[PDB]
């Protein structure tokens, strides 16, 4: 018994996509399904529900541009989304609903699928800007902003990977623009900025660029 | 949405609680909860329906309650793999459902440890490419839940907020980073920008300047 | 009886057939062939539908099950055949016969030779349905959906019941 979705994939701002889910071991023809999405980092959201003789539910958030829909014959139950929308981006999830013996709803959604990605962005490969975060207990942070890239990944060294203490490369922001940005810092001995030389070394491989970017005090 | 608390933390062998606060719509007019176990990357698992009801295979260190809006998750004698995001649910009328905003569980393996935080303003570069981004640092925090608000002046600043999801550092305590872009106008005039960051109830507040 | 058994078209178990007649069959055609009361007039009535073959064993007296309770009910003293034989060949289609129906959700159980054929909204629940399907608010009849490689059992079976008054 199980729910296998597919179809996800980036898709420009207004675009159109059909997600799919599979059903094995029961028929969708016989079931109450609901569409339910999860926008990376957020909380879940009903989306959408079809009762066995076609009649048709949707969140106020989707209404008019996303249809629910099954085939029979492929046991198959589909999420048509149109105009999509940034705000759109979001794991989807089919969802089953939890009948006792009598096929009577309990509420609750029992079989869930594994989910697929839908991301709605313009986005296009673009290699990163980088900017100095200069520094300013005998320690002191400096850093690299690495800025407007896609897709991921970049890697970050320092002074070409002989700098390894102290080093922390946060995890990328997603932004809205469907860019990544990123910031790796260092925290080194407040007596070596006089004198020893800080290098970011940025490798963006999908755009062929890398960046060398000295971080000097102000 | 049902309001649920961000973060919840409990020790092993110790009993938690997690509140869902709908409304008479939904929460209060129906027996109609549900909760969902979500550990990363799967989807969520049926916990429990009605309310009260638990599916066959759950542990009956689950059980759920109501009480006028608010329904409540109990888990006793926490257990290492219970930490995982919980969520409740409500049917709402009309065929329709409404989710909380979901409750990141905590089970403690080590004490609580306050962010780091670190506050950079625009570069000088940045700011002659006609750009100005404030980067906020957040470091070596656990339970790995954070909320970041911006300042100007004394001001919030919601637009131009980019902030990450918390995720494990190497060593199992949590980072995060959040960004504000600004015009390099927006920059200049104003006497500060501030990055307060909340972990547990605690908020501190770090603070720039262009001048 | 060639207009009964030889029907190219048979109805759906909760809309089930009735008509009024007013051993040769006793054939290698049939898989199912049992007599109550009588085994081998004034009135004969042949009441036929179809349903799944692990439902065959429904169309007796003293049974349950949602056929038995909600479509088609022999009582107690039945006196009579029932004969059932596989239609997969007649009664499934490439893709699904979605055709056939069965009724789900009733208020209370048949009575003997009832027909109930009502396509009013089943309320499960508390809040009224108002006519319209939705939450725990349910179109009663649920297709059987006859594939060609089905099991045995859930392979559609045309059934003659004769009734003997
Ligand atoms: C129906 O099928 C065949 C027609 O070729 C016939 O042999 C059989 O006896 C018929 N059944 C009746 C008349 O009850």
């Amino acid at each position: 018994v199980q729910l296998v979705e597919t179809g996800g994939g980036l898709i420009q701002p207004g675009g159109s996509l059909r997600l799919s889910c599979a059903a094995s071991g029961f028929t969708v023809s016989s079931n109450y399904m609901s569409w339910v999405r999860q926008a990376p980092g957020k909380g879940l959201e009903w989306v959408s529900v079809i009762y066995t003789g076609g009649t048709t539910y949707y969140a106020d958030s989707v209404k008019g541009r996303f249809t629910i829909s099954r085939d029979n014959s492929k046991n198959t139950l589909y999420l048509q989304m149109n105009s999509l929308r940034a705000e759109d981006t979001a794991v989807y999830y089919c969802a089953r609903a939890h009948v006792d013996t009598a096929m009577v709803e309990s509420g609750a959604f029992d079989i869930w699928g594994q989910g697929t990605r839908v991301t709605v962005s313009s986005a296009s490969t673009k290699g990163p800007s980088v900017f100095p975060l200069a520094p300013s207990g005998g320690t002191a942070a400096l850093g690299c902003l690495v800025k407007d890239y896609f897709p991921e990944p970049v890697t970050v060294s320092w002074n070409s990977g002989a700098l390894t203490s102290g080093v922390h490369t946060f995890p990328a922001v997603l932004q809205s623009s469907g860019l990544y940005s990123l910031s790796s810092v260092v925290t080194v001995p407040s007596s070596s900025l006089g004198t020893q030389t800080y290098i970011c070394n940025v490798n963006h491989k999908p755009s062929n660029t890398k960046v060398d970017k000295r971080v000097e005090p102000k | 949405a049902l309001t649920q608390p961000a973060s919840v933390s409990g020790s092993p062998g110790q009993s938690i609680t997690i509140s869902c606060t709908g409304t008479s719509s939904d929460v209060g007019s129906y027996n109609l909860v549900s909760w969902y176990q979500q550990h990363p990357g799967k989807a969520p698992k049926l916990m429990i329906y009605e309310v009260t009801k638990r599916p066959s295979g759950v542990s009956n260190r689950f059980s759920g309650s109501k009480s006028g809006n608010t329904a409540s998750l109990t888990i006793s004698g926490l257990q290492a793999e219970d930490e995982a995001d919980y969520y409740c649910c409500s049917y709402a009328g009309s065929s329709t459902w409404v989710f909380g905003g979901g409750t990141k569980l905590t089970v403690l393996g080590q004490p609580k440890a306050a962010p780091s935080v670190t506050l950079f303003p625009p570069s000088s570069e940045e700011l002659q490419a006609n750009k100005a981004t404030l980067v906020c640092l957040i470091s070596d925090f656990y339970p790995g839940a954070v909320t970041v608000a911006w300042k100007a002046d004394s001001s919030p600043v919601k637009a131009g907020v980019e902030t990450t999801t918390p995720s494990k550092q190497s060593n199992n305590k949590y980072a995060a980073s959040s960004y504000l872009s600004l015009t390099p106008e927006q920059w200049k005039s104003h006497r500060s920008y501030s990055c307060q960051v909340t972990h547990e109830g605690s908020t501190v507040e770090k603070t720039v300047a262009p001048t | 009886f060639g207009e009964v058994f030889n029907a190219t078209r048979f109805a759906s178990v909760y809309a089930w057939n009735r008509k009024r007649i007013s051993s040769v069959l006793y054939s290698a055609s049939f898989s199912t062939f049992k007599c109550y009361g009588v085994s081998p007039f004034t009135n004969v009535y042949a009441d036929s539908f179809v349903i799944r073959g692990d439902e065959v064993r429904q169309i007796a007296p003293g049974q349950t099950g949602k056929i038995a309770d909600y479509n088609y009910k022999l009582p107690d003293d039945f006196t009579g055949c029932v004969i059932a034989w596989n239609s997969n060949n007649l009664d499934s289609k490439v893709g699904g016969n979605y055709n056939y129906l069965y009724r789900l959700f009733r208020k209370s159980n048949l009575k003997p030779f009832e027909r109930d054929i009502s396509t009013e909204i089943y309320q499960a629940g508390s809040t009224p349905c108002n006519g319209v399907e939705g939450f725990n608010c349910y179109f009663p009849l649920q297709s059987y959906g006859f594939q060609p490689t089905n099991g045995v059992g859930y392979q559609p079976y045309r059934v003659v019941v004769l009734s003997f008054e």
